[PDB]
């Protein structure tokens, strides 16, 4: 597991739009 | 060692330059839509470190947006600080980053966000 890449998912990025969307 | 404001990553210490370039114009060449990204904790941040510290993320998520994210896998309590730093400065929360790649990567390909529970990072 020396150094792997970490993608979000659709759902954590979906997540992250509804709790910090644009003003 | 260095002064407090200069920049450290662990990375950086653990992985060449040559190793850190090769990976980061061949991630950026391939998915040219997603950027490459090491987040660490800045040496003086009474904070936990991570679990999993690169990431490849849309370029058109926000700054506030991988904040969100980040934060939620750092299981902070809801009265806690934290700030991001990019090349020593607060990034503008409105912005994408694509843009904060676009103005921020090294010659490793890589941006670089380091995180602390203080507004300055050598603090």
């Amino acid at each position: 597991p020396e150094d792997d890449w970490t993608e979000f998912s659709s759902e954590e990025i979906r997540e992250a739009r509804q709790a910090a969307a644009s003003h | 060692g260095p002064g407090s404001e200069f920049m450290k990553f662990q990375y950086k210490e653990d992985h060449p330059f040559e190793y850190r370039k090769k990976e980061g114009e061949k991630i950026r060449k391939k998915y040219p839509d997603r950027v490459p990204v090491i987040v660490e904790k800045a040496p003086k941040a009474r904070v936990p470190d991570l679990d999993k510290r690169k990431y490849l993320v849309p370029s058109d998520l926000t700054v506030g947006q991988f904040y969100f994210l980040i934060r939620k896998r750092i299981h902070l309590r809801p009265e806690d600080a934290l700030f991001f730093f990019v090349n020593n400065t607060i990034p503008p929360t409105s912005a994408t980053m694509g843009q904060l790649y676009e103005d921020n990567h090294e010659e490793d390909y890589f941006l670089y966000v380091a995180y602390s529970d203080e507004s300055v990072y050598g603090k």
